[PDB]
């Protein structure tokens, strides 16, 4: 809970000093950024396997049935009149997907329904978002020791945060340097 | 009225006709018009302009550096 | 609005109409074909069916195409009138400002 | 102050919590397991906008007529429920940190926001009047006029637009029901129900192998007389079956279901052929069932509910209105869509009825205490504390919000409910002066719901007949009487 | 023209006009509402319920 | 004039703001925030007050543009060079001659 | 400094000049409130009315009040403030066209997030075909391989959802600028034959005497200056809501029948079967 | 310039469909579940998942060993 | 820092006015507040009549 306090000065100086970025410090960015968006798809993977621990066979078949996946588009007399549609037929309709299969399964898998609500919903997101908050924390952490060990101006900018130093005096102690041996000073 | 992606119908379940009548065709020919009709209109214009800016692109940037010698 | 809003109506019911009645004409069967089983594995045709759900799914579906495609759709929109426009060489980096050894 | 005076008791409160917290698994694995098998299957349906689940407790709040459970269990079960709810700032600190524990602070300060643990009483029964004396009723008693306010503007329309919403025939009851509080006058909870006026015919399709047959008292009260029989199914299936079909004739001679005609609603016709599909005159093709000939008519066990409440409709009641109703009834409202509201409060709703129901199995009202009765009729929120009523009153009270539920409609519910949280404060001191008349006093008796009554006429209302004036009354009220005298 | 200018199609100084009578405007709402309408006194006067009394006889 | 009735100079002073110095004060500020209170990752204010930061610098260094903007790197207004044929070259020339 | 970004803003006389608008609501109290409450129960009748009324109201006696501190009080930002274009896009029209999405946001947004899919809308659509088209493969159209386009198809579906919001602003904008136009050439017109005038009789001073009266040209001119200045905001506001009125209020017409209740004192319920 | 709402279908006919509630005889269909030990299995691929994915912040790493 | 420079405080003197033309003051409405102040007092003073007896 400590590295995203050194990576804002970090990433404001690598911001203003973006020309002295090598293809490594691009490269652990990219990482960072692929770690980021598979959060997203970890957070609804695990909000959809929580709330279906807490929901009854009810809640399910108002995903997979098709009586319930149309009441957008289609009458529901067309589904109260016996063979307006035929098997094949609503069975096309039902939804194929990972997540239709998995509930689909889940139908005959013991679990603990609740009363849908806010419990029900907060079984999903609680997972979900402990899953997205500490995959970030941990990619912002791979992302601050991959710079740590970088022999570049931002690896030492970083160096210097961590040893404790404030943002101004870092800036100085690395702009110093950079005068001198990547601009070749008067 | 004639509101968009509107169209009334009658009695035999067939669509009335707005301004112009196309069911008198028969259903080959109809279905060889439609086969490769979709709902858009307007994407399809922007992607031939897209491709014939594509086919006209410029590549001076590339003569510069010497791919066509 | 333009006078050529029933045209454009009479054609997209021709194209509605006609592909229900090739629905019709062929019948049942449709479920045993190649076409019904593949698109059954095919993520496309999950996103299009999930799409017309209730409970906020059309949402999901509208917002998750933007952030996928739609951004690449936004950037090709202004491309179009890039392409024909005489840019410069790329400044390729020389991958030689940076690097600094530590102390 | 109370902070200190719950931090004393804190640690003495963790055992009861989790002994609290394992008699409300235990109950909810009794009650879970009864109705994984006797109850139905309640879908989920969503609203006209189709974005969000609506609820309705005709479908989703079902009754175990015949749960071996005493009312008091049934008591414990529901407050622990609430003491589930009024434990969730214990996740403040582990979500926010060590300082989250100033909200904690926040809680225990005031018991009201406290689960049973923190009580030093003992009965259920006293704890929640203990409650209810101390918070609940002073909540409830500043959500009331509010909401009464927002049922009224919810009927009869903003903007100056009532006579094109309102109906001319419950305007005398939508007064007697919304301003008797400035005539003084009892209410009839008849009036009450001549708010579904504004509502459409609610039906019940059952459906077929065939078509869906329209549910009537006729078909009804065939189907409980074979159920009375005990017959054997081979000839129970038989004459559901003929009621069935006898009833399908009879509606398909009166012009078809009531839902084939009322908009938002309705049965597709049979569909049609499309282009060269039509063969020459037949331009329809009818379903697989069409096939199967109408003597092997059987019901699918399956039911569709179709309440028609065109303004009654808890979609349409808005963002305040609901939180209203969840606050006016105690239950939680904040920062959660209607849909879960609506739960919230159709589970309020279950609840009572099955209160209702163990409380007629243990012998009605009368077998209650007077603590038990004032508690009961405060989780129905018609009694405020500062009343001081007869047991006569209570139990006159309890017949008409019982009746009045069993009728399945939150909206006439709260119009009733909110008649008795309307009190006046007067700016003198002199005034109101004691009164010279005793106390009011009412029986089981007094209230009518065994007769209809049919919607007086605009500015043309009529007295109120006594049930006791009717003809062959004694009778009809033969049971309240043994009930009474005993 | 002086008016017609860029600058001042997205000027602060109207942006802060705007912010600020807009706050005050939801400042004094609560005393916006505070006109009586005369509904309720004429509910109260002219609600008469019937004050018939039943008599068989 | 009419044009000075058309006029707004009831202006009063030039505010300046170092927007800079404001950004890296509400930075500062929010990590002050969150060391005194000692929030945990997983909190809403730890999300809040860092992750679309984060976010949009990482969005900012990730970003490997092969062209910049449309009017900062094509698009551009360039007087016509002298050509090496006709009477550019023929004034050129002269200029050489006449200079020397 | 490098890290140092310096902005110029500016700032001027503001507040003064926005609390005595807010200060003389109260002594309006709303007067044009019968006009919008009339407008508005022509327009569209629902739950949600009050809401709508209350903001044209605000907005539009913000403006009458303007106007007249433009015409009357005349100091500092009042005199600009109608003549600035800002202040009609932004410190007008902005509200305006915000307002039915801040009343009905939550149907227009369902609505528009429905358009999405698109698809053909049938008049009793009692075909079965239709509903198969819409569920597997999601509209009535053919939608085969165009998934191959589908990051123009998707933004290119947004604004086929909000086509039919979109002459709302335009007419919001228009107006907008007509309003400034108006303003500004009418009273820079004045101003010139005034100046003009001027010059004739400066150079020959046996006219330059008040030829025509003190008060005379003055109260014909206030009498002038105050009818068309009226006359242009009743068109603005009239127009503004009738333009609302065809724009975004038509889709919100949901006329719903009187149905006749028949089983008041008996409801069939779950129990009556189970 | 855009469209109208006169040119437009309203919101009612999209979305016109009210609500009716279905229900369904219990015949012991939600009986006999299976899988008693599947969340604990769940619980654990996700513990699993989470501790692959984790990563300590070592700053040590910083130290001044030059 | 905030500053107050010299330049803004300059001499103030009505006399180098260059004034107004009869038009603009006529423009300045002026001329019909003058008028208007007296008609809207007389109507809300006028509307409301006192008691009286007829002679
Ligand atoms: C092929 C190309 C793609 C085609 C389109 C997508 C197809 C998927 C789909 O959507 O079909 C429908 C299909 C639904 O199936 P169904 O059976 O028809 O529906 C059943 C019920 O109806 C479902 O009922 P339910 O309500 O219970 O379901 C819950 C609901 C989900 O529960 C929810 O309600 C949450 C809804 C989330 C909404 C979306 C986020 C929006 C955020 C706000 C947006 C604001 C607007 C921003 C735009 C700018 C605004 C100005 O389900 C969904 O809606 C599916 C969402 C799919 C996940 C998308 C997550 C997107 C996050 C956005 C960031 C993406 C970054 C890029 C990722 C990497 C790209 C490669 O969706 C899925 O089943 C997929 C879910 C499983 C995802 C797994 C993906 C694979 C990941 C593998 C591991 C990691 C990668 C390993 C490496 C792999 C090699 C590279
Ligand atoms: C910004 C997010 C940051 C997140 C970061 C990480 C967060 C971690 C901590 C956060 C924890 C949750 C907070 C998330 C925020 C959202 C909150 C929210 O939406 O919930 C509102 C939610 C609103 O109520 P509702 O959704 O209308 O509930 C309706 C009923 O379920 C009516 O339906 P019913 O008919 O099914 O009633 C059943 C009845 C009883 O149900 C049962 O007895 C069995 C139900 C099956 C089990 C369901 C699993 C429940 C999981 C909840 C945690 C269980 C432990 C609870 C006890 C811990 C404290 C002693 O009630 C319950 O189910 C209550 C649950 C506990 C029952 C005991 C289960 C055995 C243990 C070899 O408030 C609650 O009800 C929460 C009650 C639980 C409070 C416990 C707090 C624990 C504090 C830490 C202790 C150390
Ligand atoms: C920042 C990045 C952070 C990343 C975090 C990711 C990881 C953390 C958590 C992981 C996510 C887990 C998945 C999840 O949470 O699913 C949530 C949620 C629930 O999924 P579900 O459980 O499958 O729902 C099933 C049924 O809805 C179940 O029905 P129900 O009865 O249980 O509850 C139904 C209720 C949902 O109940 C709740 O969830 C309560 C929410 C409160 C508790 C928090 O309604 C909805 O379903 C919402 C659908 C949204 C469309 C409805 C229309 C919304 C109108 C919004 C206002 C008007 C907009 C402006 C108008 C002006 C423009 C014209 O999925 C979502 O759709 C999320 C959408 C959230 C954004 C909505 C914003 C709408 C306004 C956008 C304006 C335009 C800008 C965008 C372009
Ligand atoms: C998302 C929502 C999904 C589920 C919605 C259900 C729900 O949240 O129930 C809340 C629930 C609302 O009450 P209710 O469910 O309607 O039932 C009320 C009862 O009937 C009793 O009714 P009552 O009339 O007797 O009133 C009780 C009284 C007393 O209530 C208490 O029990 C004690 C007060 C506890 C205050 C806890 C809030 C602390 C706020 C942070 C303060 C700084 C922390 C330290 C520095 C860092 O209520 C209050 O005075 C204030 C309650 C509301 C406080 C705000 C709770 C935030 C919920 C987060 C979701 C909404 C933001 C999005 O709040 C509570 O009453 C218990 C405290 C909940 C603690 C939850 C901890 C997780 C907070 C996550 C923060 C998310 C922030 C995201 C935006 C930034
Ligand atoms: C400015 C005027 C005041 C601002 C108040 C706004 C309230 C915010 C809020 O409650 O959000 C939840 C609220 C819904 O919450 P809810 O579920 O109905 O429950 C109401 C609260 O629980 C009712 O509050 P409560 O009775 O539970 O009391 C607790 C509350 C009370 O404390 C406060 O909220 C504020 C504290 C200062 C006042 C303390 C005086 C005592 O403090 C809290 O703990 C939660 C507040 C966060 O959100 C809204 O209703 C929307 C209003 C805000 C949107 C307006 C448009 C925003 C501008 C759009 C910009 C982009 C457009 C393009
Ligand atoms: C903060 C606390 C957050 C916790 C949730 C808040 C309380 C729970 C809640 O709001 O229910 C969810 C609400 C359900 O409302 P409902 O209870 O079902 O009431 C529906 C009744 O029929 C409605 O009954 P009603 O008529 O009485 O109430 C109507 C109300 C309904 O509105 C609401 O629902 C307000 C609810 C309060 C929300 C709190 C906002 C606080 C903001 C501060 C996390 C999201 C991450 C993703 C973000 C990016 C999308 O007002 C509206 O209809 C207008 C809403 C829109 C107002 C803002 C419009 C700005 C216009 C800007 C101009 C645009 C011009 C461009 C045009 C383009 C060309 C067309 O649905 C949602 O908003 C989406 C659910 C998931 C996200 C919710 C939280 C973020 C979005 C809000
Ligand atoms: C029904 C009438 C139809 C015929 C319409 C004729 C057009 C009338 C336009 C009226 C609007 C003109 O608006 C009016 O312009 C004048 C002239 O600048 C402004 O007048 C102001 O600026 C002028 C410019 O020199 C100064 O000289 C004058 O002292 C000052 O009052 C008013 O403050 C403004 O209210």
């Amino acid at each position: 809970t400590h590295a995203e306090l050194h990576l804002f000065d970090l990433d404001e100086f690598m911001q203003t000093y973006k020309r002295l970025q090598t293809r490594q410090d691009w490269l652990i960015e990219n990482k960072c950024k692929k770690s980021r968006l598979f959060s997203y798809v970890a957070a609804v993977i695990a909000f959809t396997v929580g709330k279906s621990a807490t929901m009854s066979d009810e809640a399910i078949l108002a995903k997979i049935d098709p009586y319930v996946t149309s009441e957008v588009r289609v009458q529901r007399g067309a589904w109260w009149r016996s063979g307006y549609f035929t098997k094949e037929e609503v069975e096309m309709m039902t939804p194929k997907g990972p997540i239709a299969r998995y509930y689909k399964f889940l139908l005959g898998v013991r679990r603990f329904p609740l009363k849908h609500g806010a419990l029900s919903w907060a079984c999903g997101f609680v997972p979900a978002w402990l899953t997205f908050t500490s995959l970030n924390h941990w990619a912002q952490n791979r992302r601050l020791n991959r710079y740590l060990t970088q022999e570049s101006v931002f690896g030492e900018m970083a160096r210097e945060l961590v040893r404790g130093k404030t943002a101004d005096e870092a800036t100085t102690s690395v702009m110093a340097r950079v005068e001198k041996e990547i601009l070749g000073v008067h | 009225g004639e509101l968009s992606e509107y169209v009334e119908v009658n009695e035999k379940g067939m669509p009335k006709p707005q301004a112009l009548s196309l069911w008198n065709m028969p259903y080959a020919k109809r279905r060889a018009l439609t086969k490769f009709a979709r709902g858009v209109r307007w994407q399809f214009i922007v992607l031939f302009i897209a491709l014939y800016n594509f086919k006209n692109r410029d590549d001076s940037h590339l003569l510069r550096r010497g791919a066509y010698n | 609005s333009s006078p050529l809003v029933p045209v454009w109506n009479d054609l997209r019911a021709l194209q509605v109409f006609t592909s229900q009645e090739y629905m019709q004409k062929r019948g049942p069967g449709f479920t045993n074909t190649l076409e019904y089983k593949l698109s059954c594995l095919n993520p496309v045709k999950w996103y299009d069916m999930m799409k017309v759900m209730p409970g906020g799914k059309a949402f999901v579906g509208t917002a998750l195409g933007l952030a996928l495609f739609g951004g690449w759709g936004v950037e090709f929109v202004k491309n179009i009138s890039v392409m024909t426009k005489e840019k410069p060489p790329i400044d390729w980096n020389n991958e030689k400002l940076g690097h600094l050894t530590r102390s | 102050t109370a902070v200190v005076k719950n931090l004393a008791k804190l640690p003495a409160a963790t055992s009861q919590i989790l002994t609290n917290v394992s008699k409300l698994q235990t109950f909810h694995g009794l009650l879970e397991e009864r109705r994984d098998k006797y109850a139905p299957l309640a879908y989920h349906t969503y609203d006209n906008l189709k974005q969000k689940t609506t609820w309705h407790p005709i479908a989703h709040a079902w009754v175990d007529e015949g749960l071996p459970v005493s009312k008091k269990e049934y008591n414990e079960y529901c407050w622990l429920k609430k003491d589930m709810q009024r434990l969730l700032p214990l996740a403040s600190p582990f979500v926010f940190g060590i300082y989250g524990i100033l909200p904690l602070a926040v809680w225990l300060s005031n018991d009201g926001y406290l689960p049973s643990a923190f009580s030093s009483k003992k009965d259920i029964v006293s704890k929640k009047l203990e409650w209810y004396s101390s918070y609940g009723d002073d909540l409830r008693q500043q959500v009331g006029p509010m909401l009464q306010h927002r049922l009224k503007r919810h009927l009869r329309g903003t903007l100056n637009n009532e006579h094109r919403l309102m109906l001319d025939e419950v305007t005398e009851s939508y007064k007697e029901i919304f301003y008797s509080h400035y005539t003084g006058q009892l209410r009839d909870v008849r009036k009450c129900a001549h708010l579904r006026l504004y509502d459409g015919t609610s039906t019940v399709l059952l459906l077929t192998n065939k078509e869906p047959v329209e549910l009537t008292s006729e078909l009804l009260q065939k189907w409980n007389a074979i159920k009375a029989a005990k017959l054997s199914p081979e000839e129970e299936k038989k004459a559901r079956n003929e009621a069935l079909i006898e009833a399908y004739k009879e509606q398909e001679l009166h012009g078809g279901p009531h839902v084939k005609h009322m908009q938002g609603y309705g049965i597709p016709a049979d569909t049609p052929l499309l282009g060269e599909n039509a063969k020459g005159d037949q331009y329809t093709q009818p379903p697989e069932s069409a096939s199967i000939p109408l003597e092997q008519l059987e019901w699918t066990g399956d039911t569709v509910f179709i309440p028609a409440e065109y303004r009654t409709e808890m979609e349409d009641w808005g963002r305040e209105l609901t939180k209203l109703a969840n606050q006016f009834l105690l239950l939680p409202w904040r920062f959660v869509s209607n849909a879960w509201n609506q739960r919230r409060l159709v589970s309020w709703f279950e609840e009572i009825l099955q209160e209702d129901a163990l409380i007629a199995k243990e012998g009605g009202v009368q077998a209650l205490s007077d603590d038990e009765l004032k508690v009961a009729l405060l989780d129905r929120a018609v009694i405020r504390c500062d009343e001081e009523l007869t047991r006569g009153d209570m139990e006159a009270r309890y017949k008409e919000i019982s009746w009045l539920m069993s009728l399945r409609n939150p909206f006439i519910v709260l119009a009733w409910q909110t008649g008795y949280y309307r009190s006046t404060y007067s700016p003198e001191d002199d005034l109101p002066e004691a009164s010279i008349l005793p106390k009011l006093n009412r029986t089981v008796l007094d209230v009518d719901v065994h007769n209809e009554l049919a919607p007086d006429h605009p500015e043309k209302p009529l007295p109120r007949v006594h049930p006791a004036l009717y003809p062959n009354s004694h009778l009809a009220l033969a049971k309240e009487v043994a009930v009474l005298a005993k | 023209l002086i008016p017609v200018s860029l600058v001042d199609l997205i000027n602060i100084n109207i942006i802060f006009y705007i912010l600020l009578l807009y706050t005050l405007l939801l400042f004094f709402i609560p005393l916006f509402l505070a006109s009586i309408n005369y509904t309720y006194h004429y509910i109260y006067k002219y609600y008469n319920y019937n004050y018939n009394f039943i008599n068989n006889n | 004039s009419p044009n000075e009735h058309l006029m707004f100079f009831d202006f009063s002073s030039w505010l300046l703001v170092d927007f800079g110095k404001r950004w890296e004060r509400w930075v500062s500020f929010k990590k002050s925030f969150l060391t005194t209170t000692r929030s945990p990752y997983w909190s809403p204010q730890f999300f809040l007050l860092t992750f679309f930061q984060l976010r949009n610098s990482n969005v900012k260094l990730c970003e490997n543009w092969n062209w910049a903007p449309k009017g900062d790197d094509f698009n551009l207004l360039h007087n016509s060079a002298a050509e090496p044929f006709g009477r550019d070259l023929k004034a050129h020339l002269e200029r050489e001659a006449g200079a020397k | 400094m490098l890290n140092s970004n310096i902005y110029i803003i500016i700032y001027g006389g503001i507040i003064m000049y926005s609390i005595m608008i807010i200060i003389q609501m109260f002594l309006y109290n709303f007067s044009n409130k019968i006009y919008i409450e009339v407008e508005i129960n022509k327009y569209i009748l629902s739950k949600n009315n009050i809401d709508i009324y209350w903001i044209i109201c605000n907005c539009t006696i913000i403006i009458i009040i303007t106007t007249l501190n433009h015409i009357i009080n005349k100091i500092g930002i009042y005199n600009m403030i109608e003549y600035n274009i800002c202040y009609w896009l932004i410190g007008t029209g902005l509200g305006l066209y915000i307002s039915p999405f801040i009343v009905f946001g939550y149907k227009f947004f369902v609505y528009i997030m429905d358009l999405n899919n698109y698809s053909l809308n049938i008049y009793h659509n009692n075909n079965k075909m239709n509903d198969i088209q819409q569920i597997y493969n999601g509209t009535n159209y053919n939608d085969t391989m165009i998934f191959f386009i589908k990051d123009i198809n998707n933004i290119f579906t947004i604004y086929r959802s909000i086509n039919f919001f979109m002459n709302w602003l335009y007419q919001m904008i228009y107006y907008g600028v007509r309003m400034w136009l108006v303003f500004v050439l009418h009273s820079f017109s004045l101003g010139s034959f005034g100046e003009l005038i001027t010059v004739i009789t400066d150079n020959n001073l046996i006219f330059n005497v008040f030829y025509i009266g003190l008060l005379g040209l003055g109260f014909i001119l206030y009498l002038i200056v105050i009818f068309y200045l009226g006359i242009q905001i009743y068109v603005y506001i009239s127009f503004s809501l009738s333009f609302l009125h065809s724009t975004i209020l038509l889709f919100l017409v949901n006329y719903i029948p009187h149905y006749n209740n028949k089983s008041i004192f008996n409801t069939f319920t779950n129990k009556s079967i189970y | 310039m855009g469209g109208k709402a006169s040119e437009a279908v309203t919101i009612a006919f999209r979305f016109p469909h009210r609500t009716t509630f279905l229900v369904k005889q219990n015949v012991g269909q939600k009986l006999n579940k299976g899988h008693q030990t599947f969340w604990q299995l769940v619980a654990g691929g996700w513990l699993f998942f989470l501790l692959i994915n984790r990563t300590s912040f070592k700053p040590k790493l910083a130290a001044p060993k030059v | 820092p905030s500053t107050s420079p010299a330049d803004k405080d300059v001499p103030m003197s009505i006399l180098h006015t260059h004034g107004l033309s009869y038009v603009n003051w006529c423009m300045s409405l002026a001329p019909g507040l003058l008028v208007f102040e007296g008609f809207f007092r007389a109507r809300y003073y006028r509307s409301r009549v006192p008691p009286s007896r007829t002679v």
